[PDB]
RNA sequence: AUGUAUUAAGGAGAGUAUAACUUAAUUUAUGUUUAUGAUAGAGGUUAUCAACAUAUGAACUCUUAGAGAAAUUACUUAAUAAACGAAGUGAAUUGAAAUAUCUUAUUAACUUCAGGAAAAGAAAUCAAACGAGAUUCUAUGAUUAGUGUGAACGAAAAUAGAGCAGCCUAUUAAAAUAAGUAAAAUGGCUUUAAAGCUGUUUGAAUAUUGUGGG
């Protein structure tokens, strides 16, 4: 009964336009990249900026 | 309404209610229904007359009638300029009869035709279509023209080529009926 | 030891700041011999400056800046509390840009 | 009242056996010492 | 009330007096009388001394 | 009519086509001329076994004190499907 | 199923909430009848004291 | 009455150990502590002389398949009140010592739709040359600015408190940055003439290298 509702809620996915399908397809790919990370070298350079603008 | 007969397609133009009754000639398997995807914004809770035509965003609005001297208020109504025209659809190739307002008739000429007015993907247009406009949108998607036009726009957007169409299922019921 | 302390200051910033710098790192914090144009971040490739609008090549439409003018003022105000205002890209909300524009041109 | 307590106990032990047997069947399907396919010899004492 | 009547000997469900043990009356006209408990009504917490 | 009118209506009060059953079960079907055909597939029978020689009575002597079952350490003592399947092997292996 | 359990849990609560409203009303009727039955023992003692 | 916490479908009919509740109407088991508790006996109807915690059997009919004169028929592992919320439509009593604009009043009421809340929400916002930085709730600001012949109606900035959260890679899957749109004339709504809502007829531009709104 639920499997027939999730397929009825997402039944409008066959009426999407090409640009509507392209946007969604890109969204899936992007969400796999994740968030970049700050390496120790980059963190060490940011700490210098903080200490220089707070203590001297 | 009383819609014409699509030249090369068994599927008829959907009924105002959403039903798609097939003729008796076309053999149909036991308990087979043609369901249209639900309208994203659902029906219109007031002015149900607009759920059966192309009214855009025009509803029946209420206001006051102001007297010339003392300016006494009396409640009245403003109705949209609703007409009934036969709009041509290049995809179907017939004259789709429907009740459309005069402001939507200017939007059909601006975009280049009924098919171009129904295929808009902007949020403001899908709200202007309405339940009846969402049924015509689904119908033209079954035609080979729009199917061959959308398949060509996926090659320009770098999308993989895109199972059985609805017109093929009905075609497979005419051959199975003779076996 | 001093380098370990610098890493403890960068990890003390709020998550809102650490998130922004990660996806829009300025050339200052990049490696010494790094090239600004190379190893760009997936976010930077979409728009070099998130605060500025960016006309789309195919659609010819001016995409609104990733961070609105309100949010640009919350980054400049949040970065100035931890002395990290030197890492944000050019913004009209920068306290130095606000002051420079007045002295240069005036009322 | 005493005759009604014996009638209630009979309905409690029969409901207990039906559910206990309905679960033993499932538990006996994943048992390596029972072969529910053949009824003639469905059990073999493990070595 | 049952908890008050039995307050001095356990509780209504842990009563520490049983039939067959001599008791002494400490209230009423027949005070300081001594008899043996014959019955023990555990509903009203009343005791019969024959 | 003041008060009796407000009680729940029964079949022993009105006669103008008012029918109400006692949930006795449908034992057949109605014919087109007002008769009834009893479908004996719906009729229920009572299976009473032969009680000659049966020694159990509905009472147990009060000498034998009531005792429950311990099932020590097994939360689902009486409902454990493991102690029902393991007990089956030793006693009755065939069936 | 997880949705079939909510149905049962909801039913078990509806019946227990109705059994409490009935039990409460009975505890008050039975109490009101005993108090009136005991009062006849209080009245006899009050009439004999006067 | 207020506060705190928790929870988010409700009622009736009949029957039954008349403290015990569903035709099983006082089911069956676990663990721990048991007077230094918790807050070396008698007693299975002469009963339940044990509390806490965790499991567990059973739980009828109607509302509530279809039909019907609810608690029936006939079938079947058919099943969800009120108040609260948003939108639509929208009065009158009352005040002006009469009375038409106005006030009563974006009120009462009704109608549709939805959830345990809903709605709203991360500025085409306010400010004034300094700057603030989403929404919601409370008070002050304020019998104020203002409107209106009058009677009356009545903001915002800001401040304090409750909460605090940001984002589009939205923690649940949404944009290739928005055109019959912004806006204009006209008829109304709201209102201070602006902004905002709207029927009819018409109808733009493309980013601070100053395009568009206020
Ligand atoms: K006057
Ligand atoms: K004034
Ligand atoms: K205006
Ligand atoms: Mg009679
Ligand atoms: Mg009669
Ligand atoms: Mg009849
Ligand atoms: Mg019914
Ligand atoms: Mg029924
Ligand atoms: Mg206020
Ligand atoms: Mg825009
Ligand atoms: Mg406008
Ligand atoms: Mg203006
Ligand atoms: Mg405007």
């Amino acid at each position: 009964e639920e499997q027939e509702k999730e397929a009825k809620k997402s039944a409008a996915k066959a009426m999407l336009t090409p640009v509507q399908e392209y946007n969604r397809k890109q969204r899936e790919l992007r969400r796999a990249r994740g968030q970049p990370a700050l390496t120790e070298e980059m963190l060490a350079k940011i700490g210098e900026v903080v200490a220089r603008n707070k203590l001297g | 309404y009383h819609q014409p007969r699509v030249p090369s397609s068994a599927i008829p133009i959907p009924n105002v209610s959403g039903r798609v009754p097939l003729p008796d000639s076309t053999p149909v398997p036991e308990d087979f229904k043609i369901e249209i995807p639900s309208y994203p914004y659902g029906p219109r809770r007031v002015y149900h007359q607009s759920n059966t035509g192309l009214y855009g965003s025009a509803l029946i609005r209420f206001g006051n009638n102001v007297s010339k001297r003392n300016e006494i208020k009396t409640r009245r109504k403003w109705r949209p300029n609703v007409q009934q025209k036969r709009l041509w659809s290049k995809s179907l190739g017939v004259f789709v009869r429907t009740r459309v307002t005069t402001r939507v008739l200017r939007t059909i000429d601006k975009v280049g035709g009924l098919d171009e007015y129904l295929l808009g993907h902007k949020a403001a247009r899908v709200k202007e279509l309405g339940p009846w406009g969402w049924m015509l949108r689904w119908r033209i998607m079954q035609t080979p023209e729009i199917r061959e036009r959308f398949a060509k726009e996926r090659e320009a957007l770098g999308l993989p080529p895109r199972e059985k169409s609805l017109e093929e299922q009905l075609r497979e019921f005419q051959v199975a009926g003779i076996q | 030891a001093t380098v370990k302390q610098h890493v403890q200051l960068a990890l003390s910033l709020p998550p809102r700041l650490r998130t922004f710098l990660a996806r829009y790192p300025p050339a200052s914090i990049l490696p010494a011999g790094a090239d600004p144009e190379t190893h760009k971040t997936p976010y930077q490739e979409e728009s070099p400056n998130p605060f500025m609008p960016t006309k789309h090549p195919i659609t010819g439409k001016w995409h609104n800046p990733k961070y609105s003018l309100r949010r640009q003022a919350e980054l400049v105000k949040l970065a100035q509390e931890h002395g990290v205002e030197e890492l944000l890209p050019f913004t009209r909300k920068l306290n130095e840009e606000k002051l420079r524009k007045r002295v240069e041109l005036g009322l | 009242r005493n005759v009604k307590q014996t009638m209630r106990g009979i309905k409690h032990v029969l409901t207990e056996r039906f559910y206990a047997w309905e679960d033993a069947v499932k538990l006996a399907e994943q048992d390596p010492e029972i072969d529910l396919s053949n009824p003639e010899n469905p059990y073999t004492p493990s070595t | 009330e049952r908890k008050a009547r039995v307050a001095w000997c356990g509780s209504p469900k842990f009563l520490c007096i049983a039939p067959g043990d001599r008791v002494v009356v400490i209230e009423g006209h027949h005070k300081d009388l001594i008899g043996t408990i014959e019955k023990l009504n555990t509903r009203n917490m009343t005791v019969e001394i024959q | 009519g003041l008060k009796y009118r407000k009680l729940r209506l029964t079949t022993k009060d009105v006669n103008k086509g008012f029918y109400k059953g006692n949930r006795t079960g449908s034992m057949g079907t109605h014919t087109s001329y007002g008769t009834y055909k009893i479908d004996y597939t719906k009729v229920r029978t009572y299976v009473c076994p032969d009680l000659t020689g049966f020694k159990l009575t509905p009472f147990v002597s009060k000498t034998i004190r009531p005792v429950h079952d311990q099932f020590p350490g097994d939360k689902l003592g009486p409902k454990n499907p493991a102690t029902y399947l393991a007990r089956w092997k030793s006693e009755n292996g065939l069936d | 199923m997880d949705k079939l359990l909510r149905r049962v849990r909801m039913a078990e609560g509806m019946v227990a909430r109705r059994a409490q409203r009935k039990n409460a009303l009975l505890k008050r009727i039975t109490e009101r009848k005993q108090n009136k039955k005991n009062g006849e023992a209080f009245t006899e003692a009050i009439q004999q004291r006067k």
